């Protein structure tokens, strides 16, 4: 909005950009009535009274192609007065900032939803860059063409007089406050804004002109930034030598920098990972078929690069982040630093593939920064609120003590701060490991919701072996098939009062877990499986699977790599897979059952602690969300 | 390589 | 919500809290139907068929007197099969954690305005502590009684069997993330919560019994905290010597932090500040007569106190924080840091006065950080958008240069997180001194909105000395009545073209704020009145005023004490001091010009500069708006 | 004691 002052003494000089409010103050400085004549291409929308409470508007249809090539002559005049003209003398102009605020095809507000309106900003965290190290985001160039594929369009068109720019400048700025989280390069790329630079002198041309600029987002939505980045624009009258320049007309770009998303088992497969280049080979092996049967890419991360690390679960999380323009895999890579550490940044970092990591990285850390600790649900709608790209899951205490674990805070805040999974605490502490994985799964589903939670349950295992004896079985033996180990019988499992009191204990533990994701996720019984499973107590009496652990199977689309448990054998067939295939096979699912024992098992994880999985984005985008 | 230390 | 798994082998043990939600797996351990009967204790809704989908709720009416005191009997049957009964032994008891949510009278959700709900927390602040120097909030002890006047009162009811905490423990905490920010203390005081210790085992005894807590805040909303505290009990088992506790209920109560509040010219004084206590004391005779008139109280720092610091507006403001049980005064000490460093700290600060501060406190600072800087409007409604306590108000640049000042970003964020009086930035960056209070003033008005915006106006001068020469008084002399000053004749004021050039930039300046605290305010040319104001152009063509700047006045309801601007003589009168008196006494407002040229105004500030006032919170309360 | 500085 513009309010001119017009003078019977002075004629007065000014500009109009088109699409903002004109008005003029005509009374002000009148010499009883007035009368207005423009012409053609001024609109004066409002014979008249010298009134104050008389609104006049100037509208112009089109930009000037002289400066003051518009006139607008405002005659007073009296009853016995003859007319005393005042001269306004307008030049319009076209100033538009242009960004992708529809959000498919290049207010000053960004809102949510697919009613809504504000344009993406990815945070440049790929290497497209040859042979480097760095992120592309972190230097002020742009190294390869590839990498504007990454960044935002924007564009600055203007229609002016062919010597306007002789006495205006327009300039381009960012906050302060949001100075450090973005980079502006204007493409013919050279930076205009960035870190230490929050303005820069436009050179413009007079008459038509179209400036493309490209933008990129330096850091991801935080406990410290909600996630918006304004880019204003802002004429300038530099007209006079010996006065400052003074603001004519601002506009303003809003874009928000897209969160970081996680997929859940319920997303097709892409590629499997395995450190498995260690010890031993018939794992891989399995992990390899299982693999090519879901038609996904395989990387294994050798013995020399693993540092005896085969946790291929644990060092990260493989999610993605999803502009109009562009979707690319993002690895977030946990701060735990064991001997995986190097493999998210030399190895997965790479072109169109994404880095972040979190947390303190020498020290300060515990077991459930480990991200077989991080997972998500698929989508749910939970007492109407839809959550379309499902609830992050991550593993805590049920309160704060001196021997209780969480994920670090940094941890926590960043998964919160991408709002678009909006995270649900379970209780993963009483594990010895300590891991959400160790005791749930998700696996897709034809029917009801298109998944199931698989839940590990002492429960099941203690009724199947309770049938198995009372079907005159009792002297079957755990742990047939086993070189070194306490073979264990039916009957003197059940008869342990002591293994039922541990087991029992764990059965409360998951229980409180089944009840909290039932409300979170707004799921019901027939959402759920139980999956046999027995636990023991150990160290600070922390729960350790008493076979492999099932429930921490790797899910390839219908196809399972579920560990293989070696229960008791009964009519020729181990009778836990037996009974975790007649749980899962009547929703298409396949079981394959890989020995893990002596690498993983023995070692405190199985089938999918060893591995990680790259999967689909979600189709459903994530700005159409109403947090 | 244990998962926990 | 809980699911009691019923066996016929053995009987269960389970408790129930009242207000919960209590299911039973009658089928996963049966052994065709089933029927149930329970104590008269036990409402059971829900004979029946033993099939999967059968929803068995027990809801019990009151708290067990004995453990295991209400029964539920679940018989299983056939068609050939005689009676198979479960059993399950129920205690009841009441575990209710209490606060104030409905924001008067002592879902887990915190909900903002008049149908919300949620209980408030005040930062303890201030210091009722006899002769110290600390916050209150500081230390871990209550060191006075009315100490626990400004902290929130939380009771835990409890209502058992004689002998149930045998066998359980009650755990109050609150996350690691939030202990920081709160403390808590158990009444008969010693802290229970608070920075070092999340987590307290609380020593009940069985039967009835109530346990009062008072809680204080630690910290005002910011960046890096929403402004909210959860505080949780945990009923756990401890029946087990030989397994960890495992959490049977939980409960929470959610605290939101009372934000930090500013209040408008248009609030009624109740007590001046001046630390006139320097070289000159007719100064302080008159807004010591204006105090009176207008029944306040009056506080003056001393030289020996002020160091010759004599702007008592810019270090400091008074606003308050209020909850239904207390409000209390505030002082945002600004980190300018001059002369007046002490005084908020040693003299503003006490009993019921509480204390914030931020930013730098060595350096790093502008004097856009001055509190001149810092003002806030009266309510409004901006296009249905209602503000009830008004909007902060405080002066920018338009654009960040090299050469632009700002309020310090930790401030900015500080306001904006008090998110209650939604920030709008103007641009006082144009003036040498650089504050929104040497352009604009608020005044209470008896029609339309209550108030009227003042706008130092140039344009309202030239217009006013046209006038005077038009009808002959182009000799008449600015700065009559000046000891030491070059007087200046109307027709020279009038012919100076570059005084008028200068002039004519600082009515831009101006006029872009009129329009920015139009749309932000909502205002119409009717709520705004124009003050006869020059200024002139001098160091880094900054700003500065020609005259005594009259808008920089002090409002003290209807009583203005308006410097002194020492204009042309005509008629027997200022015809400055006319003009104003001529606007500003129709709408019932009282005038007196005071003297405060070679004291403040040679020094670049007035009235309101040299002066600080402290004024009666709204009456509304801060948790009835939606922000 | 300017305002200013
Ligand atoms: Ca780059
Ligand atoms: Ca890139
Ligand atoms: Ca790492
Ligand atoms: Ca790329
Ligand atoms: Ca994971
Ligand atoms: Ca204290
Ligand atoms: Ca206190
Ligand atoms: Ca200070
Ligand atoms: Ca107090
Ligand atoms: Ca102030």
């Amino acid at each position: 909005g513009t309010l001119i002052r017009v003078t019977p003494e002075q004629p007065t000089h000014a500009v109009c950009v088109l699409g903002t409010l004109t008005q003029l103050d005509i009374c002000s400085s009148a010499p009883t009535s007035f009368s207005i004549n423009a012409s053609p291409g001024v609109v004066v929308d409002i014979t008249w009274p010298l009134d104050p409470g008389v609104e006049v508007t100037l509208t112009m249809k089109a930009a000037s192609g002289s400066t003051g090539d518009q006139k607008v002559q405002i005659s007073y005049y009296g009853p016995k007065t003859p007319p005393v003209k005042a001269l306004l003398y307008l030049t319009a102009v076209e100033i538009s900032l242009c960004a992708d605020i529809t959000r498919t095809g290049k207010q000053r507000t960004w809102t949510w939803g697919p009613c809504g309106q504000g344009a993406i900003l990815l945070v440049n965290c790929d290497r497209d860059n040859l042979e480097s190290s760095a992120m592309d985001c972190e230097d002020d160039e742009v190294l390869d063409s590839e990498d504007l594929q990454d960044m935002s369009l924007m564009t600055l068109s203007t229609k002016t007089p062919k010597d306007f720019f002789t006495n205006h400048t327009l300039v381009l700025h960012v906050a302060r406050s949001e100075m450090d989280k973005v980079r502006v390069f204007q493409a013919t790329c050279s930076v205009v804004l960035g870190p230490k630079w929050p303005s820069h002198y436009l050179m413009v041309p007079g008459g038509k002109h179209n400036m493309d600029f490209y933008v990129e987002a330096l850091a991801f939505p935080d406990t410290d930034f909600p996630g918006l980045i304004t880019l204003t624009i802002s004429l300038l009258d530099t007209s006079n030598l010996e006065l400052p320049e003074a603001v004519v007309f601002q506009d303003s770009v809003v874009f928000r920098v897209a969160p970081w998303i996680m997929t859940p088992n319920t997303q097709p497969p892409q590629e499997v990972y395995a450190c498995s280049i260690f010890e031993n080979e018939d794992f891989l092996k399995s992990v390899t078929t299982l693999a090519m049967k879901a038609k996904c890419k395989l990387t294994i991360c050798p013995e020399e690069e693993n540092m005896d690390d085969q946790w291929m679960q644990d060092e990260m999380e493989i999610g993605y982040i999803q502009a109009p323009h562009k979707t690319l895999p993002v690895v977030f890579d946990s701060p735990r630093n064991r001997g995986l550490k190097e493999f998210p940044i030399k190895r997965v970092m790479g072109p169109d593939f994404g880095y972040v990591t979190r947390g303190p990285q020498t020290g300060g850390i515990s077991g459930l920064d480990s991200f077989g600790n991080l997972e998500v649900s698929p989508p749910v709608t939970v007492r109407g609120k839809e959550y379309p790209l499902g609830r992050i899951l991550f593993g805590d205490s049920c309160y704060p003590s001196n021997d209780s674990r969480q994920m670090h805070q940094a941890l926590q805040d960043f998964l919160s701060a991408q709002q678009v999974q909006a995270p649900v605490k379970l209780y993963s502490d009483w594990l010895s490991v300590g891991h959400v994985d160790e005791f749930l799964s998700f696996v897709p589903a034809p029917d009801r919701k298109g998944f199931r939670l698989l839940l590990a349950s002492p429960r099941s295992c203690y009724k199947l072996f309770q049938e198995q004896q009372n079907e005159g079985h009792g002297e079957a033996l755990l742990f047939e098939g086993i070189k070194k180990k306490k073979q264990q019988k039916i009957k003197n499992i059940l008869s342990n009062k002591t293994l039922r009191e541990h087991n029992s204990f764990v059965e409360r533990c998951i229980d409180w877990n089944r009840e909290l994701l039932k409300r979170e996720l707004g799921l019901a019984e027939s959402d759920i499986i139980d999956i046999p499973q027995l636990f023991k107590l150990k160290e600070f009496s922390k729960a350790e699977a008493f076979f492999p652990n099932m429930v921490n199977m790797l899910v390839l689309g219908k196809h399972l790599g579920i560990p293989k448990p070696f229960g008791p054998v009964i009519n020729g067939r181990c009778c836990l897979e037996e009974k975790v295939c007649s749980l899962l096979e009547p929703l298409g699912l396949q079981c394959t059952f890989i020995n893990d024992f002596f690498t993983y098992h023995i070692r405190h994880g199985e089938v999918h602690a060893g591995t990680n999985v790259r999967r689909k984005p979600f189709s459903f985008k994530w700005w159409n969300m109403v947090p | 390589a244990p998962r926990k230390q």
